[PDB]
């Protein structure tokens, strides 16, 4: 009759022995994620807006490499990166270099409509959303033990790897 | 790397992609997510979220050769995901979600696993880590 | 902006855009320029490099679609180039130069003019900055 | 079987009411650029390396909006970008957020040929810039002051 939707949390290398501890988290970070986008659109809220509250969620799971849970640079800083896009429009949004904004995704839709501009990135990205008055947090908040132990494996085998790495 | 896709009844789509990028990146990289037309995009015929190795979502130009694919050589939404992601991409690279005006919907990816979800109003839900198989 | 695309005999084609944006643009705006597939593109089949209004080519991803259009829809590169600027972008926000891999020269754009030259190994050459007439 | 090149220095809108000392400057700009190019595949340089000298070239010329006299944020700051793609090989490279350095376009080749990364930006690229050793000025010496006229007049205009 009408809708469909879809989400994803990552594709990469992900071993069939996936722990419990790192396998659960990331299935019920899925349905809590998907719930939410099936009573949006059951509620008929437009789709761009479904697609914004769909990622602040997904950017809200710790186990999933954004906005909190976001993997680390080879500084040992947080970096994220989100873009969106009305298809009806053909406008987007965008944002780059963010350390301290709890929910980009936000970001790039608020660049998208307040903005003549695509895309901003690092400083002049964080004093737009200074700017603008966004949720924005300590970076530490953002980092999780889980990130901290991939950097230090791939700071010695000098890898750039994918979150889900071997 | 996280994303989702929707579509409504009356074909509107939209697009949403968000990430952390890699581990280990140099401090400044931009990987695919921030681009339109790599990460990211949504028309009239579908809506796009790609994920995996950002540069090779780049090259490619995965989210838009996706909805080109299909206006230009008029591919099914299944058949130009497919392509892009089995044949125009190496191996263990990428995965992508996709939306069309008309309600299909393609999960393809070529990683060993991709974290996804789906489901439409008549009534499908899936929640899934690797292929079926 | 400034840019160049290259072919050799061989049909290796090249492009390359550089510039330092739109004028009072927010510090931290990010136009089409550095975008692989919007201001810059080379395969193949060809190579581009758009200019103008940047998120007008970020939206109409120029650069990828010139190719796109060629490979998909065989266009040549006149048609294909003369689609993106003349059809699926708004006037008097960007112009494009191209190359193809059998030599071909197209430098399409809907603005009063484009500062612009080029060349072939034939012989041929021009310098110009409105439309020919 | 023949070589070919296109380049420009920007496209937009150019007015019938254009004076002499800011065309000729643009027309010479392009003359010698296409010049430079096509000695190099005359010598046949690859394409790739061709259109980075070319864009340096292009870079170097005041009169283009791209390396020295590049256009001003809204801070009167200079926040320059570049990219650079290889057909054959599909291999790219780009970099944003530059304000100290000369030739952007060299900069966007090198994280390509020394970098796993596509993109860099910012004061990442400009750290790279550094250890790469390539060449920086300071960005007074970016700053023409038809730009800074061009800004205050679009401030007012906003
Ligand atoms: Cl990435
Ligand atoms: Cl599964
Ligand atoms: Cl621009
Ligand atoms: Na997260
Ligand atoms: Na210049």
């Amino acid at each position: 009759g009408g809708w469909s939707i879809a989400l994803h949390g990552g594709a990469g290398d992900i071993p069939f022995s996936l722990p419990p501890e790192r396998r659960k988290p990331r299935e019920e970070g899925l349905r809590h994620c998907l719930q939410i986008g099936v009573e949006a659109l059951k509620a008929q809220k437009p789709p761009l807006d479904v697609v914004e509250l769909v990622v602040r969620e997904l950017e809200n799971i710790e186990h999933f490499n954004a906005g909190i849970g976001s993997v680390l640079t080879n500084s040992g800083t947080v970096e994220m990166e989100a873009s969106i896009m009305d298809g009806n429009t053909m406008k987007c949004g965008a944002v780059s270099g963010l350390s301290t904004v709890l929910n980009p995704i936000s970001l790039a839709r608020l660049v998208m409509d307040k903005t003549p501009h695509i895309y901003l990135a690092f400083q002049g990205a964080q004093d737009f959303a200074k700017q603008q008055g966004v949720e924005t947090v300590d970076s530490s908040h953002l980092i999780t033990a889980e990130n901290v132990e991939r950097l230090k494996l791939a700071i010695e085998a000098n890898r750039v790897q994918v979150d889900y790495s071997q | 790397t996280v994303g989702c896709v929707a579509v409504d009844s009356h074909g509107n789509l939209a697009s949403a992609t968000s990430t952390g990028g890699l581990v280990n990146k140099m401090v400044g990289r931009i990987g695919d997510t921030p681009l339109i037309g790599a990460g990211t995009y949504a028309n009239e015929l579908c809506a796009v979220s790609a994920t995996g190795k950002g540069e090779e979502i780049i090259r490619a130009t995965v989210a838009r050769d996706v909805a080109a694919l299909m206006e230009f050589k008029g591919l099914s939404l299944k058949e130009a995901a497919d392509f892009v992601i089995h044949e125009r991409t190496p191996k263990g690279t990428v995965g992508l979600i996709a939306v069309s005006a008309a309600g299909e919907i393609a999960m393809p990816f070529n990683t060993t696993g991709m974290f996804r979800a789906c489901a439409t109003e008549d009534g499908y839900s899936e929640i899934a880590i690797w292929p079926t198989t």
